[PDB]
């Protein structure tokens, strides 16, 4: 390869925004660099945000498994938007409803525990009784020392 | 696929005297 | 409206080409051609146990604290096999 | 065996018989453990009403 | 253990008999057609369900007799309860859907 | 309407107002598209299915893509606000943090041990 | 009745 | 859960043709054309092309469907996918 | 049913399950037999008992073990020492349950 | 391979009827019913109902059940 | 899969694959057959009603706010085949296609053990490279002097000749191996 | 070890004086050879260590990298075989006595007794590694890394050699055995951090700390392929090596001069490895996952702690086998399709089922797999910055996620898939580079089954 076919700078006028183009096979049109902030974007193109499930599952691409062609510029985040890793695909229900919805279940499963930890659902009954002093050698007695007979009544 | 040894572009900057 | 004049016979030529290809790899009567019960207890059950058994028996029963059991779980009224001591009954309930 | 298109095809006498014997041997078992053990009815012991009982039985003075 | 491997099993022969298609919607009258993947399928429904004496009792009872009788917190009691009701009725989901309404599955029988 | 979208969860070609246009100077946009694409194809195929060709097939914008994500990125970077601040923040604040979380805990630690308090009551290996 | 199956070398 | 040959296929097909009621049992031929030998729409064609697909257990994608307008043309689709003949 | 009884309405003279022996043994109780065991505590350590296992009723467990092992093959053979050991612990409930309801109508002599 | 006739796949004796109807009530006429019709004819006829899954074997258990329970009485 | 897509994509199609789709759904939704063959003949009667419009600016209207209204129906698990994409069964055998020029490299040992095989091989590798010129001759020589083309294809017209690029259509692994 | 040293010199006549077919074999069975007399120094049936002269001496930390770097030599010298087969028999015989000299130079470097030994020779390193990197580099980049690895590593080793040099004036011997019995309490001032910084400041770039470590993929990438063995397997242990020597001599100064270097390590490690999660380049994430390793034995070395000093002598080892393992398994593929890319082959275990059986084992190695020699040493080290400060395993734990994540995805993205169909010349295997993982695997097994060898100084 060599220079000409490779990347290089922000174009910053029209021959060089069409030379570009020409390199990266695409519609003079269509092609849109980065937004010059100052970082490693040059010429490189901007492609739409859209994952590869988006692309049509039945047209046997060149590609497959990744859903492009031999030509047609790879997004810069063709890292990420790749079927195995994140689908921006629709969804029948929207992004701001579906967050709405499951948010408030979880907030409302919270406030209904805390609710049921304050009402709490005993058993009209007392405690078990364990004979030997609640068991004071069976958990450590340390017998030398005397216990404290606590005793329970029938 | 073959080893990459220096072309004119790439010896050309060891010709100006100061460098 | 449907494939054009060019797009059908295109198609046929590629369907003749394909079953003809198909049809080809197919396999011949002849085609992989090549040179040419308790036994499986006793292969598979009785050596590793005499294996194993050898090991457990001279190589960790041997050492102090490989093998470590609970309790066997005396009741009252039973006779000690070690020494032939006699746990006495539980005084009578009402 | 064969495939049979849009109808109903023939049924093996294994298969069925072993269907109604596994369900008929199941059914068995729930008439005979619950007829023996109708402890999920409810148990040998009574839950007691405990506003009916005494306060002589709980010590209790005015 | 029982329940999930004979139900996921008799699903199994379900796929495996008809094409690799894994939908109720497409899968019919099986109490008919396969007698003993139904039988067995719904002795696993029911056994995951706490029916009284197959191994669902043995356990579920005595879970659901504990959990109304310890006083811990109501919202999982409740919550507990109608998720019993809920393996009710997705159990008999799959009994209707599957096993009881007419048939959807493709014509040619093998 | 009734639906969303977002950056994630996109618009789908069914509800754009665009795939509905009908105009002339539309088409010739997508055509000249469709050309390119089949230009390409036609030249991935003859590069495909030629015999003799023993390698494989060298995918030149693969390589402009790493090139444009290793190698262009310093020339074309320039410093700038919001990169330089930027810079600063993503390097030495997450470092700062975790210095002081670390170093509070280090320091309850010992002291709570010089006083002569700390329950160690079988740390023998540490 | 019988298809080659197409596999990739399995002798080294 | 045997395979399916081109005498089965068309066999198949004809059957799901012999039902839809628009296309009398008659009027039709291997090679009979739908919209100018039987007088049918577009929308009927989606019809028929479901039915297909429906019948075989498998989908018929978009762009294809709008070819098939003849059932041989089916037989052939459905013969080049499922690699039938050997 | 009981919990309605102290969150909804007539709350504060209901007991909590904790402090349930809040009024002191002897109240109202002119007299007094403390509960007795049976099995004692080297019997009860001897057969391998749990800690939540070795209460009052353990004797009877106890029993049960012992039909448990030695007529091992018939698992079946001893329901009676099961039902006994069940007999005592529904007693001890209903002694638990009488504390509840002692206490309770005792919150009541109050007010 | 062997088929059956095309000639037997008919609407009477089906929900497919009230089908018809409430569509011809509606003003309209369905086609393909004849292609799902198979689903209802013979062997694939008849409403099998929950109780009738359910509910199987219990004949033979109940009758197994009682013969156990004769052979307990006399032993 | 096999004929490749135009850009225009007019309207007609468009209105199709919207019928398609929403009877699909419908299906999802109306499991059993005859809720399913009512409702599919009502919604025969909505595309029915407005089919005669002659105007370009209504049916265009027409055909978003109906697409407007399946998304507000469509199923969020509608049916899928399998062997179609996402559903199950869609790429479950790509594991076992391996290309035809895997064997190139087979030892003479395996091959020996598939002779006639390979024997028809050798000539099918003939007849491509016999072919090869020829075909790119042809599609040299049928460019589309105005510059625009599509994935087309054109086929073989003379006799002794193959329909240009066919070595990956034939020879595509079978979908069963 | 002179017995293990002087057999390595005469491998360089034997390559020099042989037939151009009979030299690749010859030197190849007796690098074996010396790799096997290479065992005789795990004969310690004692505490007290192995002396053998003023000069060399054998610790269970020196032992372990003795025996990997004579064992790596004929590993390097089979992968080394398919390239630079149509070379010149020269430049093949010169490529050999470079490695030989790398060989011969680490081995004296672990085994040496005083500082200024280890310092020419871990400085003697370079000049085989440069040439290796240049002349047999396939791209042109090699050059600028050629220059960063050079002038990183002697950026800071200058100030080691002053370090050195004022211990000795101080001190008089600068050999480790008197140092350990003789070392005073620092003062804590300006002047003996300084110290510290300059005698940590070498090492802490060779193995790399997260704020330098830019010519580690610019040479990881870039050497053929030997050399990315040894960079990935020794080079960076042996400023691990140097800091275990060296901080005995630094007490009580780590206890506040480590706090940025631990730090560093740590959150430049999560750095990395999210790198790793995102990158084009193969090679480049071995890498950067080398990196995130190496952080660990940093904070681990700072940290001075019995199990911290295990661990870190465990992942070292373990990380070097694997590593190395990792870089040949990229090689094999870089050999056909002579490309880096690793989304261009991205549906092999086809082709290559038996290779894609060591890809799995070397990243199941790679990700804390339990029974493995790695997770032993990552545990270790985990459970040293615990006790240390209860707060790291929350960046631990992220490490360990992010570390699975990349290896798997490297995998997946790798071998499952759909075949590239548009590959013919996926060549079905070499006898020679099967060997190669199983040389690389089979010490992981055995040393996973007996660990009391690969611990350090401490147990
Ligand atoms: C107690 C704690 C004990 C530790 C327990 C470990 C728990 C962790 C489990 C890890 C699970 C890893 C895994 O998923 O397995 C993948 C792995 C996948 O392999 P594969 O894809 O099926 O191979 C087929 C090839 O693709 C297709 O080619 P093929 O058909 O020709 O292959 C046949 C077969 C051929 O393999 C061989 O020929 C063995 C070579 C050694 C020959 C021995 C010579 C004997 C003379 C000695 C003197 O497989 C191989 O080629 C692989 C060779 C490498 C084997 C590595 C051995 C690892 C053992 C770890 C211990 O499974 C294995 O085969 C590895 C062996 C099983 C793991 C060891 C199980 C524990 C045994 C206790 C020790
Ligand atoms: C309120 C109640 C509490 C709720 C708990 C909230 C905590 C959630 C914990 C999980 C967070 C991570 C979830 C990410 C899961 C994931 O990425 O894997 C699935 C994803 C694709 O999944 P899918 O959408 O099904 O694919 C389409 C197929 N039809 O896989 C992918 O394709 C992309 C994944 C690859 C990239 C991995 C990058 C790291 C992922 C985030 C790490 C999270 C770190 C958490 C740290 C905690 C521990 C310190
Ligand atoms: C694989 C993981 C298996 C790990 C268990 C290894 C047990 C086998 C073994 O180590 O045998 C060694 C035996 C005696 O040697 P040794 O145990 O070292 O005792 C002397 C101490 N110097 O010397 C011998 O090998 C000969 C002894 C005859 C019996 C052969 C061993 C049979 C043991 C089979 C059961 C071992 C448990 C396997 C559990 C696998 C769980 C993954």
């Amino acid at each position: 390869m060599t220079k000409d076919m490779l990347p290089g700078s922000y174009p910053r006028t029209p021959e060089e925004r069409a030379a570009a183009a020409k390199k990266y096979n695409m519609r003079v049109e269509d092609y849109e660099p980065y937004p010059d902030d100052g970082m490693g974007y040059g010429d490189y193109p901007m492609l739409p945000n859209r994952s590869q499930h988006e692309r049509d599952p039945w047209y046997q691409w060149d590609h497959s498994e990744l859903r492009m062609n031999w030509g047609e510029p790879i997004h810069w985040d063709l890292d990420m938007y790749i079927r195995n890793r994140v689908d921006t695909s629709p969804t029948p229900v929207s992004w701001d409803v579906m967050c709405k919805h499951l948010f408030g279940f979880v907030a409302f499963m919270v406030f209904m525990f805390w609710v049921g930890h304050v009402f709490p659902s005993y058993q009209p009954v007392g405690p078990k009784q364990y004979p030997y002093n609640n068991l004071y050698l069976e958990r450590g007695g340390d017998p030398t020392k005397e216990p404290e007979p606590v005793v329970h009544y029938d | 696929a073959r080893q990459w040894q220096p072309d004119i572009e790439w010896a050309e900057q060891f010709s100006g005297a100061v460098m | 409206s449907g494939y054009t004049p060019d797009e059908k016979l295109r198609l046929q030529q590629l369907r003749e080409l394909r079953r003809r290809w198909l049809k080809d790899q197919e396999l011949s009567p002849r085609e992989p051609v090549l040179p040419p019960s308790s036994l499986f207890a006793v292969s598979h059950v009785l050596i590793p146990m005499w294996f194993v058994h050898y090991y457990v028996k001279y190589h960790m029963a041997t050492k102090p604290y490989t093998i470590v059991s609970s309790k066997p779980r005396i009741f009252p009224g039973d006779t000690i096999l070690e020494t032939g001591e006699v746990i006495p009954p539980m005084r009578d309930f009402p | 065996i064969q495939p049979r298109y849009r109808e109903f095809p023939q049924l093996t006498r294994s298969q069925v018989i072993q269907g109604e014997f596994l369900s008929s041997l199941m059914w068995f078992w729930i008439l005979w453990r619950f007829w023996h053990d109708s402890d999920a009815v409810l148990g040998h012991f009574s839950y007691p009403d405990p506003s009916q009982w005494t306060d002589e039985e709980l010590g209790i003075p005015p | 253990a029982f329940f999930k491997a004979m139900l996921f099993m008799c699903s199994g022969s379900i796929i495996h008999s008809l094409a690799d298609e894994q939908d109720i919607r497409k899968m019919g009258n099986i109490t008919k057609i396969m007698p003993f993947t139904s039988s067995c399928l719904v002795i696993g429904s029911l056994a995951l369900t706490g029916m009284p004496f197959l191994t669902g009792f043995y356990s579920k009872d005595l879970i659901i007799e504990a959990i109304n009788t310890c006083n811990t917190n109501a919202w999982a009691l409740l919550i507990t309860l109608i998720a019993t009701s809920m393996t009710a009725m997705y159990s008999m989901r799959i009994i209707y859907f599957v096993t009881m309404t007419k048939p959807r599955f493709p014509p040619l029988i093998s | 309407s009734k639906y969303k979208p977002a950056p994630l969860a996109t618009l789908p070609s069914t509800l754009d107002p665009a795939e509905y246009d009908v105009s002339p100077e539309t088409r010739r946009a997508q055509v000249e598209r469709l050309s390119i694409r089949a230009r390409l194809k036609r030249e991935y195929l003859l590069q495909y299915n030629d015999p003799k060709r023993v390698s494989h097939i060298e995918d030149p914008a693969l390589i402009r893509w790493t090139y444009a994500r290793s190698a262009n990125i310093y020339p074309n970077f320039r410093p700038t606000p919001k990169n330089s601040l930027l810079g600063a923040v993503a390097g030495f604040g997450p470092l700062i943090f975790w210095y002081y979380v670390f170093k509070t805990d280090r320091d309850r630690k010992e002291r709570l041990i010089q006083e002569g308090k700390l329950d160690r009551k079988f740390n023998i290996s540490y | 009745k019988r298809l080659f199956v197409v596999k990739p070398s399995l002798y080294y | 859960a045997p395979p399916l040959t081109l005498d089965g296929i068309k066999d198949r097909v004809l059957y799901v043709l012999k039902l839809y009621d628009k296309i009398d049992p008659e009027k039709l031929s291997v090679n009979s054309h739908f919209m100018k030998d039987l007088g049918l729409d577009s929308l009927d064609q989606v019809e028929i092309i479901m039915a297909m697909e429906d019948e075989f257990g498998f989908e018929i994608p978009d762009i294809d469907a709008e070819k098939l307008m003849c059932p041989q043309e089916i037989v052939d689709y459905i013969a080049d996918k499922k690699d039938v003949y050997e | 049913a009981h919990l309605t009884r102290r969150y909804l309405w007539d709350a504060s003279v209901e007991p909590d399950p904790e402090k349930i022996p809040s009024f002191p043994p002897d109240l109202g109780f002119p007299e007094r037999k403390e509960r007795v065991m049976v099995a004692t505590q080297q019997e009860m350590m001897d057969a391998q008992l749990t800690l939540q296992q070795r209460d009052y009723c353990a004797h009877y467990l106890i029993r049960l073990l012992k039909c448990k092992r030695d007529s091992f093959p018939n698992f079946l053979a001893c329901k009676h020492e099961q039902h006994d050991w069940d007999y005592c612990e529904h007693l001890d409930y209903v002694k638990r349950m009488k504390e509840f309801e002692r206490e309770r109508r005792l919150l009541q002599r109050k007010k | 391979m062997e088929l059956p006739d095309y000639r037997q796949w008919k609407i009477e004796g089906t929900p497919l009827e009230t089908v018809q109807k409430k569509l011809a009530a509606r003003g309209l006429r369905d086609p393909w019913a004849r292609n799902e019709a198979w689903r209802y004819m013979g062997g694939f006829a008849g409403n099998i109902t929950f109780p009738s899954v359910i509910l199987k074997g219990f004949k033979w258990g109940f009758a197994a059940f009682v013969v156990a329970l004769g052979a307990e009485y006399f032993l | 899969a096999f004929c490749a897509p135009p850009a225009y994509l007019t309207h007609q199609q468009k209105v199709l694959r919207l019928y398609k789709r929403a009877l699909r759904h419908l299906e999802s939704w109306c499991i059993h057959r005859d809720k399913y063959r009512y409702f599919a003949c009502l919604m025969r009667a909505r595309f029915e009603e407005h089919k005669n419009e002659k105007d370009m600016m209504r049916a265009t209207q027409l055909l978003r706010e109906a697409e407007e209204e399946f998304w507000q129906n469509q199923h969020p698990q509608p049916y899928i085949f399998p062997d179609s994409p996402g559903g199950t069964s869609f790429e479950r055998y790509e594991c076992y296609k391996v290309p035809e020029w895997c064997l190139d490299y087979w030892h003479p040992s395996e091959k020996a053990m598939y002779p006639d095989y390979f024997s028809k091989r050798e000539q099918w590798k003939k007849l491509r490279m016999e072919s090869w010129d020829r075909e790119v001759k042809q599609l040299q020589e049928e460019t589309s002097p105005d510059g625009i083309m599509t994935e087309a294809l054109p086929p073989a017209r003379r006799e002794g000749d193959l329909p240009p690029l066919w070595w990956h259509i034939v020879t595509r692994p079978r979908e069963r191996p | 070890m002179l017995k293990i040293i002087l057999p390595s010199l005469m491998l360089l006549p034997l390559t020099w004086l042989s037939s151009p077919k009979k030299t690749w074999t010859n030197v190849t069975s007796y690098s074996f050879l010396i790799s096997l007399t290479s065992l005789t120094l795990l004969w310690q049936t004692d505490e007290n260590y192995k002396n053998f002269s003023n000069m060399f001496s054998s610790d269970p930390l020196s032992t372990p990298l003795i025996i990997l770097t004579a064992w790596l030599l004929p590993l390097m010298l089979m992968a080394s075989q398919n390239h630079l087969k149509k070379d010149n028999n020269v430049l093949q015989k010169l490529y050999i006595s470079m490695l030989i000299s790398l060989q011969i130079l680490l081995i004296m470097t672990f085994s040496a007794t005083e500082l200024i030994m280890f310092y020419i020779l871990f400085e003697a390193t370079l000049i085989p590694t440069l040439i290796i990197i240049t002349r047999w580099g396939n791209q042109t980049e090699r050059l600028n890394a050629g220059i960063y690895f050079l002038f990183y590593t002697l950026i800071g080793s200058i100030p080691l050699l002053i370090a050195l040099i004022l211990i000795q004036n101080h001190v008089g011997t600068l050999n480790l055995m008197i140092l350990s019995f003789t070392t005073h309490t620092l003062d804590a001032s300006w002047s003996n951090n300084l110290l510290w910084l300059a005698c940590m400041m070498a090492f802490l770039i060779k193995m790399p700390l997260y704020g330098v470590h830019l010519w580690l993929p610019k040479a990881h990438v870039e050497a053929p392929i030997a050399g990315s063995m040894i960079l990935a397997a020794i080079l960076l242990k042996l400023g691990s090596y140097g800091m275990i020597r060296i901080s005995i001599i630094l007490d009580p100064l780590t206890k506040y001069m480590a706090y940025p270097f631990i730090l560093l390590s740590l959150w430049g490690m999560i750095m990395t490895s999210s790198i790793c999660l995102r990158q084009t380049d193969l090679k480049s994430l071995i890498a950067y996952s080398s990196v995130s390793h190496m952080a660990l034995v940093i904070a681990s070395i700072m940290i001075q702690t019995p199990w911290s000093f295990m661990g870190a002598t465990m992942l070292m080892i373990a990380h070097g086998l694997t590593s190395s393992l990792l870089f040949c398994l990229a090689n094999s593929n870089y050999e056909r399709i002579h490309s880096r890319t690793m989304i261009m082959a991205r549906g092999l275990q086809m082709v290559f089922p038996l290779m894609a059986t060591w890809w799995l084992m070397a990243s199941l190695a790679n990700l804390a797999l339990p029974p493995s020699i790695n997770l032993m040493g990552e545990l270790f080290i985990t459970m040293s910055l615990f006790s240390w400060s209860n707060f790291t395993i929350i960046l631990m734990g992220i490490n360990i996620i992010i570390t699975g994540m990349y290896s798997m995805y490297m995998i997946i993205t790798t071998q499952r898939g759909k075949l590239t169909n548009h590959m013919i010349n996926l060549q079905p295997s070499h006898t020679r580079e099967l060997t190669l993982m199983a040389l690389h695997m089979i010490p992981l097994i055995l040393l996973t089954t007996s660990p009391k060898l690969i611990t350090g100084l401490t147990m």
